[PDB]
């Protein structure tokens, strides 16, 4: 009601009404708050609102209103500043400087209004970016002058100089032109002598901790860019490493400053700098030991208790020690007197590494990796760290992670493998004695036995074979004893899994010892009958895991065995898998497939293959005989389950056998494609009988699974197929007749996106051999799929994704299929590519731009012929402007690189005279006119209309530069990014595009 | 109730900020991307062993054109969650920017960094690459609003820092004995009607495990 | 023999008491 | 002598426990919305002999279902599921105050869903007494 008064700009703004609306937002709730939010937003986005800012900043008492006043000003300064008259520019500068000084004088406001003060400074820093130093040359001297008088002003000036350093050096790349970044960087660099003078004085004369923290906070930012000489050739390292490590308010920021010092660019051959780099580290550790905690402090307990800012401090300490030691530990390894310092710093890292905090642990593990790698390769280092490394072994083992947490596991294993090589005797000891403390029950728990098992398995293949043998036997003996000891089948199952986990990780041992391998596999088969949760999965996982590693020992005949063991597995395959779930059986069959692929006798592999596929081929044949003679039996959902499992079983075997699967595929191929058609009819019939809801029913989803697993089997085979003559001659023509018409003639909801996926793999592997088949694929799926996906960007996500993969691979492999498209259909091809540009979905966006780029390469490759000439006259300026549209709309930033590359390619064609026809039509430009001139003219006009706030000079400059730079890619990208900054503001400098 | 904290949720458009909150409010999984205009405040209560804790969750707008007051929303926030998308590299590139604007208003508060959408198979921002949190003292969690992987964690961590107890756990809220409401004739019509539409509108994600 | 005695212990591994 | 160093489901018995996902029908839109995933329990009160559904969400443990398994309710099948039931509930207090819902609850398999319908009817036969 009354709150929408402030939107009426025809009157004076009621400041009390603003504060109502502002209070209602920040302190109210529900409907009240939400109505206030929309009015603040409409107020703030009102282009005239900045005029009523100095009004708010002097009259309003509410800091939140004042903050929003600065937010409106901040918007004007970064975007419409050069459009203002020059008296406004000075006027605004004056009351931003005047307000800041005004608030610092008042100690009440200085203390209680930190948020409003810091926003004022950031708003001041935006003015400097526009005006400094060309129109404010005396800013830095007048800043330093005010800093002697008032301590509050001095502290605030450090905040300003911090924010200034950030916006110039840390956050300029995206937000400024290259030329303006360089200007502000050189301008800060030129006056830093005077700024450092002030900081160093304030740090020595040190009266006030808030001032000293603010100065140290600014210093941290300077260290990203300043030359080393300011740190080393002054006294400032002594102050940081001693004075500011004692007091706790300064300690935190000082440690972050020294962390960045350790990364400074330093001459690597100067013995005073080397002593100075040792010195500050020595001091820093000395202050930690006497002022914070000694080397023996239990940092796990401290961190866990979470008092004050202890957790942040311990994090910063880790960062400091790792950063320095990674760069500089070499400086401490040769001197006898620095040995204690070296080992004390590493002991702190050992204690830090015991902290229960994943992300911190990761940080210290990167360092441990760095070190132990170096101790494994570098001469004479390892003996120094024997005691550190021995503790690390325990730390890594006690914190081992399951293999499924992929990355943390990899880093741990790597470190533990290096520490095992460095001293095998110690590693084995630590692992065995931990096992004895699982047997005695002192450290017994499900989690603890699991971590030890993951640890023991991580160091596989690092010991000598003869030592490994003794180690594994000991470990396995003890774990067997532990299982027999324990009671209740929860406990027994945990240990059985760990026993079987560890043997799975030692394939070399399993390879050397056949008797034992055989026992382990037969034991897994007994475990495939256990109903207890997790056991059957663990049995199947371990089986295929052992099978992947030891393939040869199943496929050949061992000593004192009547046959290769693969034959023994196949004979009881019914009995072995009888209690497993269907997906678990498929893993079993997949495993059996891996083994069979090792047999290189064709007669034998094919024989083993048909033996393996016996149950599913006998189930299959009886279903084919049933459901062909009477399609009534295919409506039963139980028959649909059985058929899907047969196909899934085939996919599983085909996955592991690839090209070797052909004789099995041949057995079922034609009946399978007939089943595909029969299933298709039922889906289309059910859709007409029940409606679109039919596609959701279990009945139809069952049938669609059959189709999808059939499509998946064929895709899987063709992806890995070695004999491509037989793929073309036998498989393809039947497949296309089965799948393409069905796809085309179903309503969109009944179309399987997997049809597209399947076709992509066909075009990939054999598209070059089937030009007529590829035309058939386009006719059947192109237009009808494009209509499903060209209304919005969300609907049919899988179809949308697989659609552009198919066009990509067709455009690569059988481009001639696009030539045979009618002109109207080829126009939809161009429409579809540009449609892919506009997707946020990266999968579609990347292929959209890729297709576009390859299409241009394909047209270029045709040379001076009428199709390529007609393509440029029709579609060149479509691609140029459609590319520009996505580059400059701020909603396709992820695609910048490939957009830039596509744009450059389009421009380079005209620059190299590769288009052999006038792009301009009859009478539109003079007769003797190059494409280069018309290209500049088209773009000058295009951009002028798309961005009417740019001057003609800005545009003409940009284009002159952009076309010159169309051979150098990264420079071209630079010019594009400059243009992206300049379109966000008014009055950008056109000379910025000469930055070279 | 009386013990309540303002939380600001920031990060690029599409990362799943609102989806994450709606999952915590109602339990639902919003499939559609409907961009937040400016901000939406959502009160969100957890039951802990140290009494109940409430977050006023200011769910802010990731897109720039729908950004609204921007860092005006951060004023007097006591904690924050910075969100990105592990499938989109650019969302992680912009994390330094979201943090810059946040800490300038909120100098000293507990912040969680969240990499959403780890349920997606083709992950683009790798675990190895995620290190920005280290020097800035942010807690990091891989999460998923879809699979609920670590979905409780950010709020549990912030609760611990804000209340100042590392051992604070979430607990089972009290389950009162429910009523014996007999149904009347006057609501039998609209329940009959609503049930007809329910049965004949299929449940989402039937391929999912539960 | 140490590997064989271990293999025999492995044979009797069970989940039940 | 040496001196030493100085939920509300207590009254209820668990009859049936099953893992499940619960949806509510938003009538205004034409869509189901997830309400929670976790252990769905059937709880007989030792005082009143009254059976209720109690279902909590994983990890947060917030209540997403809390009502009496009334004799009048009937479990209908859903069009798109062989492992789900759907039914009218006149009064649920998972959010706070009593409120009507059209619920749907989906289980791991068809075999679990069938055992649910069996135990659900057993609970109704207790609540008539
Ligand atoms: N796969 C997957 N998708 C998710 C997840 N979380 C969110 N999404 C998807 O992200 C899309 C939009 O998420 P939003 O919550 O609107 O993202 P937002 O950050 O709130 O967007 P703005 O309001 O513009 O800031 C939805 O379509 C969700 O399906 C997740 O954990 N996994
Ligand atoms: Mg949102
Ligand atoms: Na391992």
């Amino acid at each position: 009601g009354s709150m929408e008064g402030i939107l009426d700009f025809s009157n004076d703004l009621d400041i009390a009404l603003l504060d109502q609306v502002v209070s209602t937002f920040y302190q109210g709730s529900g409907v009240q708050q939400k109505q206030a939010q929309e009015i603040l937003t409409k107020f703030q986005d009102n282009p005239d609102a900045w005029q009523k800012a100095d009004q708010i900043l002097q009259f309003s008492t509410n800091p939140q209103s004042k903050f929003i006043a600065l937010s409106i000003l901040d918007k004007l300064i970064t975007r419409k500043w050069k459009l203002l008259p020059n008296d406004h520019r000075i006027g605004i500068r004056n009351f931003v400087v005047g307000m800041i000084i005004s608030m610092c004088q008042d100690d009440e406001v200085f203390k209680t209004q930190k948020n409003l003060i810091n926003k004022s400074d950031l708003t001041l820093v935006q003015i400097l970016k526009q005006e400094w130093p060309q129109n404010w040359p005396e800013f830095i001297p007048e800043l330093i002058g005010s800093s002697s008088s008032s301590v509050n002003v001095c502290e605030n000036n450090m905040i300003v100089l911090k924010l200034l350093s950030e916006e110039v050096f840390d956050f300029s790349a995206e937000q400024m032109t290259q030329a303006k970044a360089l200007h502000l960087k050189n301008s800060m660099s030129k006056e830093f002598e005077q700024i450092f003078k002030l900081c160093f004085q304030v740090l020595e004369q040190g009266s006030s901790s808030s001032l000293i923290v603010a100065t140290l906070e600014s210093l941290l930012r300077y260290l990203h860019w300043i030359p080393y000489r300011y740190i080393y050739e002054t006294n400032i390292l002594e102050l940081l490493s001693t004075k500011f490590m004692t007091s706790p308010d300064t300690r935190a920021i000082t440690l972050k400053c020294l962390t960045e010092v350790s990364n400074l660019k330093i001459p690597q051959d100067n013995d005073l700098i080397k002593r100075q780099t040792v010195l500050f580290f020595q001091n820093t550790l000395q202050q930690i030991a006497t002022s914070v905690m000694p080397v023996t402090a239990d940092l796990k307990a401290t961190y866990a208790n979470a008092n004050g800012n202890d957790q942040s401090f311990l994090q910063d300490l880790a960062m400091f020690l790792t950063t320095y030691l990674a760069r500089n530990r070499a400086l401490l390894e040769s001197d006898e007197s620095l040995r204690e310092l070296l080992l004390n710093a590493h002991q702190y890292l050992i204690q830090l590494s015991k902290i229960e905090e994943r992300e911190l642990f990761k940080t210290t593990l990167d360092y441990w990796h760095n070190l132990v790698a170096d101790l494994f390769y570098e001469p004479l280092k390892k003996h120094i760290y024997e005691e550190i490394c021995s503790q690390l072994r325990l730390v890594i083992i006690e914190n081992m992670v399951r293999p499924e947490e992929i990355q943390l596991y990899k880093s741990e294993r790597e470190v533990l493998v290096y520490l095992t090589h460095l001293n095998v005797i110690d590693t084995e000891e630590i692992m065995i004695s931990k096992l004895a403390r699982q047997i005695d029950g002192s450290e017994w728990s499900w989690h603890n036995i699991n971590t030890l098992s993951w640890a023991i398995g991580s160091i596989s293949g690092t010991m000598s074979e003869d030592t490994e043998k003794r180690f594994v036997v000991t470990v396995i003996k003890d774990l067997l004893g532990l299982c027999e000891q324990k009671r209740g089948k929860d406990n027994k199952a945990v240990v059985a899994s760990d026993i079987m986990y560890v043997v799975g990780q030692y394939p070399r041992f399993l390879k050397a010892h056949w008797n034992f391998l055989r026992t382990v596999i037969l034991k897994l088969f007994e475990f495939m009958h256990e109903t207890h949760e997790g056991v059957q999965d663990m049995a199947c996982d371990t089986f295929i895991k052992i099978v992947q590693k030891c393939k040869y020992h199943f496929v050949i005949q061992q000593p004192r065995e009547s046959e290769p063991f693969i034959q023994t597995i196949i004979r009881d395959i019914q009995k072995t898998t009888a209690d497993l779930q269907p997906q678990q059986v498929h893993t079993f069959y997949k495993a059996c497939g891996i083994i069979i692929s090792e047999e290189r006798s064709v007669a034998e592999r094919n024989r083993l293959l048909s033996d393996l596929m016996q149950l599913p081929n006998m189930a299959w044949d009886t279903i084919v005989e049933q459901s062909t003679a009477n399609p009534t039996l295919l409506l039963d959902s139980e028959t649909v389950k059985i058929i899907a499992n047969i196909i899934k079983t085939n996919v599983a075997v085909c996955t592991s056998m690839g090209a070797d699967f052909y004789p099995q595929l041949g057995h079922i191929y034609y009946n399978m494609l007939q089943l595909y058609r029969a299933v298709s009819s039922m889906i289309s019939a059910q859709v007409a009988a029940e409606g679109l809801i039919a596609t959701k029913t279990p009945k139809v989803r069952g049938l669609r699974t059959i189709k999808k697993e059939i499509l998946k089997l064929v895709e899987t085979y063709i992806s890995k197929a070695r004999n491509l003559d037989d793929v073309v001659k036998v498989l393809v023509e039947p497949l296309l007749n089965a799948v393409l018409e069905d796809y085309m003639n179903n309503v969109p909801d009944a179309r399987d996106a997997e049809v597209l996926n399947c076709m992509t793999t066909v075009v990939e592997k054999v598209g070059h051999m089937i030009p007529q088949g590829v035309i058939l694929i386009l006719q059947s799926v192109f237009e009808c799929t494009l209509d499903m996906i060209n209304k919005d960007f969300t609907e049919y996500p899988e179809h949308r994704v697989e659609f552009y993969k198919l066009l990509k691979v067709i455009n690569e492999k059988s481009f001639a299929a696009f030539l045979e498209l009618p002109p109207a259909a080829f126009k939809l091809f161009v429409d579809a590519i540009c449609w892919a540009f506009k997707h946020n979905n990266r999968d579609v966006e990347v292929n959209g731009l890729q297709i576009a780029l390859d299409l241009v390469k394909n047209i270029e490759r045709m040379g001076n012929v009428p199709f390529a000439n007609e393509f440029h006259k029709n579609y060149f300026f479509i691609f140029v402007s459609e590319t520009f549209f996505v580059l400059t709309d701020s909603d396709h930033k992820s695609g910048f690189s490939k957009q830039a590359l596509l744009l450059m390619k389009l421009i380079s064609l005209v620059y190299d005279n590769k288009i052999s026809v006038p792009l301009y039509q009859e009478a539109e430009v003079p007769q003797g006119t190059s494409n280069q001139v018309y290209l500049s003219q088209y773009l000058a006009n295009m951009l002028s209309n798309a961005f009417p706030h740019l001057t003609s000079e800005q545009i003409a400059s940009f284009l002159s530069a952009l076309t010159k730079q169309c051979k150098d890619l990264v420079v071209f990208k630079g010019t594009l990014r400059d243009f992206l900054v300049q379109i966000k503001e008014v009055g950008g400098d056109p000379t910025d595009y000469l930055f070279a | 109730p009386q013990v309540q904290f303002k939380l600001v949720l920031v990060g690029d458009g599409g990362t799943g900020k609102t989806t994450f909150v709606k999952r915590h409010l109602t339990g639902e999984f919003e499939k559609k991307y409907v961009a937040t205009l400016g901000v939406e405040v959502h009160p969100l209560v957890f039951h802990t062993n140290r009494g109940p804790i409430k977050f006023n969750v200011w769910d802010t707008a990731g897109q720039e054109k729908f950004g609204g007051l921007r860092d005006g929303y951060y004023i007097q926030a006591q904690c924050a969650i910075i969100m990105f998308d592990v499938t989109s590299r650019v969302t992680y590139k912009n994390v330094p920017n979201w943090h810059r604007d946040l800490v300038r208003v909120c100098e000293n508060i507990p912040i969680v960094l969240c990499g959403n959408k780890v349920d997606i198979k083709d992950r683009k921002v790798k675990a190895k690459s995620i290190v920005f949190h280290r020097k800035k003292n942010l807690q990091y969690y891989d999460i998923s609003a879809k699979s609920n992987y670590n979905f409780e964690k950010p709020f549990l961590w912030l609760a611990r820092k804000l209340i100042g107890d590392p051992n604070l756990e979430f607990v089972a809220m009290p389950a009162l004995a429910p009523p014996e409401v007999v149904m009347d004739p006057a609501l039998a019509a609209q329940a009959e009607h609503d049930l007809e539409v329910a049965q004949t509108t299929a449940l989402p994600d039937e391929d999912d495990d539960l | 023999s140490t590997v064989d005695e271990m293999t025999k212990k492995f044979g009797t591994l069970t989940i039940h008491d | 002598h040496f001196e030493p160093v100085v939920t509300m489901e207590e009254d209820e018995e668990v009859l049936y426990k099953v893992r499940a996902k619960l949806f509510r029908f938003d009538a205004d839109a034409k869509e189901w919305k997830e309400r929670g995933t976790g252990d769905c329990k059937f709880l007989k009160n030792k005082k009143t002999n009254k059976v209720r559904i109690l279902m909590r969400r994983d990890k947060t443990l917030k209540i997403c279902a809390n009502h009496i398994i009334a004799p009048e309710y009937t479990l209908k099948p859903n069009v798109g599921s062989d492992r789900s039931w759907v039914y009218a509930c006149t009064a649920d207090i998972a959010e706070g105050e009593a409120e009507a819902f059209t619920f749907a609850i989906r289980f791991g398999s068809k075999e679990n869903a069938d055992k649910f319908k069996e135990e659900f009817e057993k609970a109704q036969e207790i609540n008539k007494k």
